[PDB]
Parts: C-alpha cells; structure tokens; sequence
C-alpha cells in the first residue's frame, strides 16, 4: 500500500500544477464574482436614458428641478443595476451556502470521521480525507479502497455437511475448482471451511443452490488428547 | 434533476423588430448582456446536473441475453429493445403521465434542448439497474464484480442486522413479496397521476413563469400603446421616446422578475439534484445504514427510474 | 406569402411569414390572436382566406470553437431552425455549420445539446459527433458466478467545493 | 457459549435471569 499510496499524493500534485483546469470549479466562482463586479461597475458609463452618464454633467447643464428629471434616470438605472447584483450575491451566496454545508459536511464525515455512503467522499470506499486550504474554497484529498485485480470464482450460497446448511458469519462462499473456501467480499483470502467461521441454520433441503462438502470440526483432532 | 432550459433573447423580447427602439435599449448598458448570461448559467447547470445525477458510472452496463433474476420478475424495471426507443415498462408511463411553447419561442424567447436525451438518461438508468443486477454493491465505488443476486440480497440484510439465513429460506416467500410491490406501483403510476405530480408542478412552474413573462408584452406598463410601430405613428420620435421609455422599463422588470424566479428556483432544482445525485450514490449504487433517507423501511437496493425532467426511485425496503 | 415581409393590413401591422391553414375564422372576425394576444393570424381585406401568420426565422447563434491556444476553427450553430442564411450540415439542434458529422462517437468535449458534442480533431477541424455514454460493458451473470477481488489498489480522489 | 460472552458478573446487572447456557464443549469429552 505504501508504493501505491506515497504515488498517487505525487500524481495529484502533478495534475495541480501541470494542468490548471482542475481548479476550474473555484476559480469559476472567483469569475462568477468578478464578471458581477465588472457588470456593476460598467452600469455607471451608462446613460440609462440620461442625456449623460456623468452626475457633473447633468448638474452643470441642466437647471436644478430639470436634472433631478435626468438624475432619476440616471438612479433608477442605477438601483436596478445594484438591485440585481444583490439579487445575484444572494442567489450566489446560497449556491456558496449549499456547498459549504457539503463542506461542513464532509469534513466531518469524510475527514473527521469515515463514511460507509458510497461515493459521498468519491469514487471508492472511503477511508480517511486530507482537507487542502485553497482560495474562495477547499480542496480534499480522499483515501479511497478500490478494487483492481478480480477472477472467476464458483459460488455457493451454502455448504451442506451433516444435513444442515451452513452460511458464512462473514464474507461469501468462493471454489477454485479443488475446495470451497470462505473469503472476504473485498478482498480473496482462501480459508477452511470450519465451524468458527459459519453458522448452522435449517437444512439441506430449503435454500436453493446448496453445495456438499465437509467443514473442518476442530474438536475432532483433540479427542486424541 | 434537469429543469426546462430556456434562453431569452433580451434584443427581441423588450423591442420587437424595431431598432430605434434597440437604441434605446443600449441606453441600459449590459442590462440585456447580464440578463442573457443568467439564463445561460443556468441552461449550463441543468445539463451538469443530468451529468452528476444520471451518471454515476462511465461504462454502460448491460443485460445478460439469459435472464436470472433469482424468482423477481425484472422486467418492468428493465428496457424493452422491442420499443424503438430503449426504456423500461415504468418509464414508459413516466413519459406519458408528464407533458403555447411553440407559440412562445417565436416570441423572442428560446427553449434550449437538454444536453442528454431520454434515450440516452435511460440507458444511464439501464446502466445502473442492469448494474445492481449483476455487479451488485461493487460497481459504484470501481471496477464492476459479478456476484448472483441471490447473493446479492443476502449482505443487504447483514447490513441491516437480520442474518442472511432469513433471505435463502424465505426467498420464494420474497419472490412474491417483491414482485407483488413492483406490481402495485404499475397500477399506482397509471391509475392515479398525481405521484409525478412532483414532476408536473416544475413543468406547470416553468410554463406557468414562461407565459407571465409573455403576457407582459400586451401590458401598457404606463404607456399609451402596448405596440412599438404604434406609438412611433401616433407621436413625433421625441414624444414616442417617452413612451417606449416606459415600455421598455416595464418590459425590464418583467424579464428581472423572470430572471430572479428561474435563478432561484434552479437552486431549489439543484437542491433536489444533489439529492438525487446523493440518493443514487447512497440508495442505488450501495446500501444505506441510514433511516428514512431511501424512505420507510430499512433500505436495501434501490432502483432509479428515468423520468422527464427528473428522475423516479424505486426504493426496495425491509 | 411564404416569406419574411413587413406586412400592413386594414388597421393592423406587423412582421412575420404568411402561410394559408385550414383554420376558419368566424364571418365576422377578421383577425385572430394567440394566448398572448398577439396575432397569429389574419384574413385578407380584399379576398377571402386564412392566412396564419409564422414570425420570421430568428434563433441563437452558437460559437463552438476550441480554445485560441488551440486553432481558430469555428463551428457557427444556429438554434431550432434548419439551414437557411448559409460543409453545410444539419443536427437536432439546428443548422451547424463548420462541423463534420462523424459516425463514430467519442467521449464528449463540448456540449452542444440532443446528445451531440463536438471536439477538434482530424489536416484538423471540428466534428460533430453523437455523446457517447462510455465503453458498452457486459458484465456476465451466473448463480454460482461471483467476482472476489485478489488484488486493491489505493486511489486518492480530489474533491473540490467552494 | 458461541452466541455469548462473559463480562462481570451476576450481582450488578440490573434484569439477569438463572438459565442454563448450552456448551457444546461438555457432551464431546464423555462421547
Ligand atoms: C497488486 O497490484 C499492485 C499494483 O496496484 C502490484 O504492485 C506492483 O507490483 C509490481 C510487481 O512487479 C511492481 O513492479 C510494481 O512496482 C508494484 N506497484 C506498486 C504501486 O507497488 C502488486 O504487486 C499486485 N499484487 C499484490 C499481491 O498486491
Ligand atoms: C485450489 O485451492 C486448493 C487448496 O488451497 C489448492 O490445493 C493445494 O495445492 C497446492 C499446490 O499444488 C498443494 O501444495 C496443496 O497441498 C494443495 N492443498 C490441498 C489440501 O489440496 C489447489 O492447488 C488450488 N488450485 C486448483 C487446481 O484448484
Ligand atoms: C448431496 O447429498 C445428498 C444426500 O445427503 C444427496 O441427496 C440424495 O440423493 C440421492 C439420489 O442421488 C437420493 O437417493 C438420496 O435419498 C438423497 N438423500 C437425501 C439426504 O435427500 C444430494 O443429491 C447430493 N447433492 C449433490 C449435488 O451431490
Ligand atoms: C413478469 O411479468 C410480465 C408481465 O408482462 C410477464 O409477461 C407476461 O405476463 C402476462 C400476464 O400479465 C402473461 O400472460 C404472459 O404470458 C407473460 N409473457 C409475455 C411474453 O407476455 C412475465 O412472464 C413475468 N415473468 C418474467 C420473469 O418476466
Ligand atoms: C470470466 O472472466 C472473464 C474475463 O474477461 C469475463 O469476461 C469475459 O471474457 C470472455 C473471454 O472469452 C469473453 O468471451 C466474454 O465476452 C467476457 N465477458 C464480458 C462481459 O466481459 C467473463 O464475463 C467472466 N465470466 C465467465 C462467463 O467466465
Ligand atoms: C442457474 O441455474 C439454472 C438452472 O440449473 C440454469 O438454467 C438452466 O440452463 C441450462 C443450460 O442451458 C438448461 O439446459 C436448463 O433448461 C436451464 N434450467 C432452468 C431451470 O432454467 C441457469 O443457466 C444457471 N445460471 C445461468 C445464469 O446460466
Ligand atoms: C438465582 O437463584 C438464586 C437462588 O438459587 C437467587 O438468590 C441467590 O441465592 C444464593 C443462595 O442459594 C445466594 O448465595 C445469592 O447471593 C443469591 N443471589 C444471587 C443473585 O446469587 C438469585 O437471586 C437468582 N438470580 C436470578 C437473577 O434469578
Ligand atoms: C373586391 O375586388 C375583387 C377584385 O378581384 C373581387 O374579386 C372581390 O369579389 C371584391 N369584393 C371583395 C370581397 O372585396
Ligand atoms: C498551448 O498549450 C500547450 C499545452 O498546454 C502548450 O504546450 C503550449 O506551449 C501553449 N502555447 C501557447 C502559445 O501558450
Ligand atoms: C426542417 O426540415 C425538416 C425535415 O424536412 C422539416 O420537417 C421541418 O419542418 C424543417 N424546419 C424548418 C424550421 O424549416
Ligand atoms: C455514416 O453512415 C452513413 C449511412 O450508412 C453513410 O452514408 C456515411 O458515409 C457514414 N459517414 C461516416 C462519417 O462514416
């Protein structure tokens, strides 16, 4: 795990620095915000229907009761170009809020803690998460379990020894062909069937896809003792 | 999951075929700039939405030609290839129980086409389903594993603490149990239409918000006359000014009304997408220790649904 | 009729493309109105017939263009209308011209819309293609057929939020 | 024994009840 760990924290920082598009989701959001502040702020070289966008202007020209006329042009633009971009930062703000309650969130169950919800902390199972402090945001790095290398395996849902059907207390059932073993889901580890690792429920004759075998007793070699 | 995309044109809508009146349009500044890029942010995030709920998985999953569902019938949740298009016997009823446009969209306004098709979110479904069939618990979190779904049913009860014996002994008491559920929700979805009405309230929400932003065209909003053509005949150009002032300032607020509905309810659309991209995360591709997050019941397996405009889950439970 | 033309009739203008329908309008109503009230058709002052009115073709103009460190190839998309203005090629979409429409789809690269994308590649030029879903994987199923992974492999993911 | 395990003892919790726990260890010695 070691060379396969220490590996994939170097391809992350050769994906960061190599190719910046993987940034791209805060960084779209540092632009969401600039193209609002540009939009707000070029809304004043605007004339709105004024004779002229420039409050100066309009005060030197026309007479005091005429450019009140303009200058309600001129703020009622401007209201409504500051109304919408508050309207905006609040709608912003709550897409910013949902994600942060994901932060909030996975940092207690991803980080902090370990959580058995597939995908929540990314492809994988999860097991351990590394917060990154990064701009507007947060960058975590998930310990994920994923399974590589797989084979065919003959399966049976259960083992009849005695008359009785014996089930696995964990793990599943797996055959390479010689003996039926019992192994973890996750990971194949060929073990004998013994009385420790399975249960007796029912008989032979109920489950459907029962298989005859011998499970190990390992009271039977003491009785020479 | 996916809500209508629509892109309304700020230069026809507020001046109809007139470019007098756009000049006084460009008085406003980015006003129709920033308007058009809100609607266009949002036709962009309904399609990354069909991509971070629809697909969780970049292979396409399927059907084995020989069928062994383990004593479930299958087929109602499974596609039909016999149909032209490619989906299951339920999302055959949740495109008819979900359904003027036309008239609208010459109006200056346009209704974008979602980036993925039906067609193609219901083999993302079928990806998923035929998955769960066969791959099981495994395919979510990598590569997929072929494990029998009479086995596949055995560590969801472990997850839940009844001990897997339960399900090999009763599993042809199961059979009926769960085939009989499936059966009902055919009877329920085509008796009764008012389970998608979840469904039909987005549609009736945009509908509804796209012939209120139409309807403000007949509206004087101040003005003598709704018609730009009209008030340029009556009055002298200077005098007419006035009046299109008043028009398009009224005209404007009905689209910043328009904008700001559409911009908030995508966040309550997305608020549900990240459900849906959460529930087939937790539900569909694993199992859920949690209570009542798949619904009632301990969860088990669940089955998404591909649906206009949304998605349908099919939450097996204990 | 049939054209896009600045029509003035009785008291009544407008612009748009007249087509006959077989709509029959009352004897004594000239002109006919949509749920907007704006007119969707009209009879004529002088003969006797229903012409709908069909506003002019307008849609969107879509740039679809790799990036300009990339090429200046451009692909012009136009939105719910078939060819008209005008390698001039047709899509769900509408008319997109400056595309080749291949058969063989690949991963998306930029989104067009109707399950099509489009992407540069080849002596260069952008192509528009099908989505593809991914690679067609047919897992094999049996009742005593079970995949137990022999091997893991430990894969660090990279979560991004605001 | 297999489906139990001993921890303390009867005195303290509070609800134990006198039964006779099954181990399959003492028929297998006298057979
Ligand atoms: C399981 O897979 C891992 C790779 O994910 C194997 O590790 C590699 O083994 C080869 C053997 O020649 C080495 O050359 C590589 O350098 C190893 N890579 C890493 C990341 O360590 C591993 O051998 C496989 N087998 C087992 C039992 O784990
Ligand atoms: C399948 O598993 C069995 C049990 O582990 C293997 O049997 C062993 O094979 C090795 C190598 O030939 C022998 O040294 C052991 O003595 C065998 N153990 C027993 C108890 O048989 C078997 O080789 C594996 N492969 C096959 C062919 O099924
Ligand atoms: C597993 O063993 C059982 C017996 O314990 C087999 O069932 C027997 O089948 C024969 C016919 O082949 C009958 O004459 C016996 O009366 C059956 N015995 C019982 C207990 O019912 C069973 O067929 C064996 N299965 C396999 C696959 O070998
Ligand atoms: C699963 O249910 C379907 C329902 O269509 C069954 O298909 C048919 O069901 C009707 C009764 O509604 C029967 O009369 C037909 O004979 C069935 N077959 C066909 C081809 O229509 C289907 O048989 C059931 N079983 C499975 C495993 O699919
Ligand atoms: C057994 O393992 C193989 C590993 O590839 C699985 O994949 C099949 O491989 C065979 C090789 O001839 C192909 O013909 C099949 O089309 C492959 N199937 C798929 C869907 O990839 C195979 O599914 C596994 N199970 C079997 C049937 O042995
Ligand atoms: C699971 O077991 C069933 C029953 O043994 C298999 O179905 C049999 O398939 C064979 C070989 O083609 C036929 O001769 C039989 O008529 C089938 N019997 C039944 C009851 O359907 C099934 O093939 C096995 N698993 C899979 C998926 O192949
Ligand atoms: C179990 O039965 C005994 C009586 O057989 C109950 O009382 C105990 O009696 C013995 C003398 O026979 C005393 O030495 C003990 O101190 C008594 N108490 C206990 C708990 O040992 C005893 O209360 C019964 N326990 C339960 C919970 O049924
Ligand atoms: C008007 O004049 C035309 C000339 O062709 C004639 O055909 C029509 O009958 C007259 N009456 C009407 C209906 O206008
Ligand atoms: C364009 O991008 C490529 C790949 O990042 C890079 O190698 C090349 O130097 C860039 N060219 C310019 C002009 O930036
Ligand atoms: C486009 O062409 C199709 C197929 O001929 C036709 O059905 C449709 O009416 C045309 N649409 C337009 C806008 O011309
Ligand atoms: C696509 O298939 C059609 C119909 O077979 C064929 O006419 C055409 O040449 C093909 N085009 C490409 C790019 O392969």
């Amino acid at each position: 795990i070691a060379n396969q760990f220490n590996s994939a924290i170097g391809k992350i920082q050769d994906s960061l620095s190599s190719t910046a598009s993987a940034l791209g989701k805060l960084q779209d959001v540092v632009n969401q915000n600039a193209q609002a502040l540009n939009t707000l702020v070029k809304q004043l070289s605007s004339n709105f229907g004024a004779i002229s966008s420039v409050l100066n202007d309009i005060l030197s020209r026309l007479d005091p009761p005429e450019a009140e006329v303009q200058i309600d042009r001129l703020i009622t633009g401007r209201l409504q170009s500051l109304q919408t971009y508050v309207t905006q930062q609040l709608i912003r703000a709550a897409e910013i809020r949902a994600s942060a309650n994901l932060a909030a969130t996975k940092m207690s169950e991803c980080v902090l803690g370990q959580s058995k919800r597939v995908d929540f902390c990314g492809k994988g199972y999860h097991l351990m998460s590394f917060p990154q402090s990064a701009p507007h945001g947060v960058v975590f790095l998930h310990v994920t379990y994923v399974p590589a290398q797989e084979k065919n395996f003959t399966t049976a849902p259960a083992i009849c020894h005695d008359g009785k059907a014996h089930f696995p207390r964990e793990g599943v059932f797996v055959s390479n062909g010689t003996h039926w073993f019992v192994t973890q889901r996750n990971f194949y580890e060929p073990q004998i069937i013994t009385t420790d690792n399975t249960f007796v429920s029912g008989n032979c004759d109920v489950v459907i896809g029962i298989v005859n075998n011998t499970v190990y007793d390992p009271l039977q070699p003491e009785l020479d003792s | 999951v996916s809500m209508t995309k629509t892109s309304v044109d700020c230069t026809m809508y507020i001046c109809g075929d007139s470019t007098e009146c756009s000049n006084l349009l460009l008085q406003y500044g980015s006003f129709c700039t920033q308007l058009n890029r809100a609607l266009t942010g949002i036709a962009v995030e309904q399609d990354k939405n069909t991509q971070e709920v629809f697909a969780q998985v970049k292979q396409i999953y399927k059907t084995p030609p020989i069928k062994d569902f383990g004593g479930f019938n299958f087929s109602q949740i499974l596609p039909d290839p016999s149909k032209p298009s490619k989906r299951s016997f339920i999302e055959d009823l949740l495109f008819n129980k979900v359904t003027l446009i036309c008239a609208q969209k010459f109006n200056g306004l346009t209704v974008l086409p979602p980036l993925l098709t039906d067609e193609m979110i219901a083999q993302y479904t079928s990806a998923l389903l035929a998955g769960t069939i066969t791959s099981g618990w495994t395919f979510g979190a990598g590569a997929a594993l072929q494990i029998p779904f009479a086995m596949q049913m055995a560590y969801r009860f472990n997850g839940i603490g009844v001990t897997q014996n339960v399900l090999y002994e009763n599993q042809k008491l199961i059979a009926n149990q769960f085939n009989s559920a499936i059966g009902k929700i055919q009877d329920s979805l085509s008796s009764t239409a008012s389970a998608l009405g979840k469904l039909q309230d987005v549609v009736n929400q945009n509908a509804q918000a796209l012939n209120t932003l139409v309807k403000q065209l007949s509206s004087n909003f101040g003005a003598i006359s709704s018609v730009l053509n009209d008030i340029l005949s009556r009055l002298d150009p200077p005098e007419a000014e006035v009046q299109i002032d008043r028009l398009i300032t009224g005209r404007l607020q009905s689209l910043q009304t328009y904008v700001t509905q559409q911009l908030i309810r995508a966040a309550e659309i997305r608020a549900s997408a990240n459900l849906a991209a959460t529930k087939m995360s937790e539900c569909v591709l694993g199992q859920s220790k949690r209570v009542d997050f798949c619904g009632k019941g301990y969860h088990l397996m669940s089955f998404p649904q591909s649906a206009p405009h949304g998605v349908v889950f099919l939450h097996v439970t204990y | 009729k049939n054209k896009c033309v600045n029509f003035n009739f009785n008291g009544l203008t407008g612009t748009g493309v007249l087509t006959e329908s077989n709509k029959k309008f009352l004897p004594f109503q000239q002109f006919g109105r949509d749920i907007a009230d704006t007119t969707d058709a009209v009879r004529d002052p002088q003969t006797l017939e229903i012409l709908d009115i069909t506003p002019c073709s307008f849609g969107g103009v879509s740039v679809i263009t790799p990036g300009t460190n990339t090429s200046n190839q451009v692909a012009v998309l136009y939105q719910d209308v078939n060819c008209t203005e005008v390698n001039v090629f047709q899509t769900r979409a509408g008319c997109l011209i400056g595309a080749e429409h291949v058969n063989n789809s690949y991963e998306c690269d930029i989104p067009i819309g109707a399950g099509i994308c489009a992407s540069y590649q080849t002596s260069q030029s952008i192509i528009a293609y099908t989505m593809s879903l991914g690679a067609e994987n047919s897992v094999a199923y049996s009742n005593n057929s079970i995949a137990i992974p022999t091997n893991f492999t430990i894969s660090v993911t990279t979560e991004i939020l605001p």
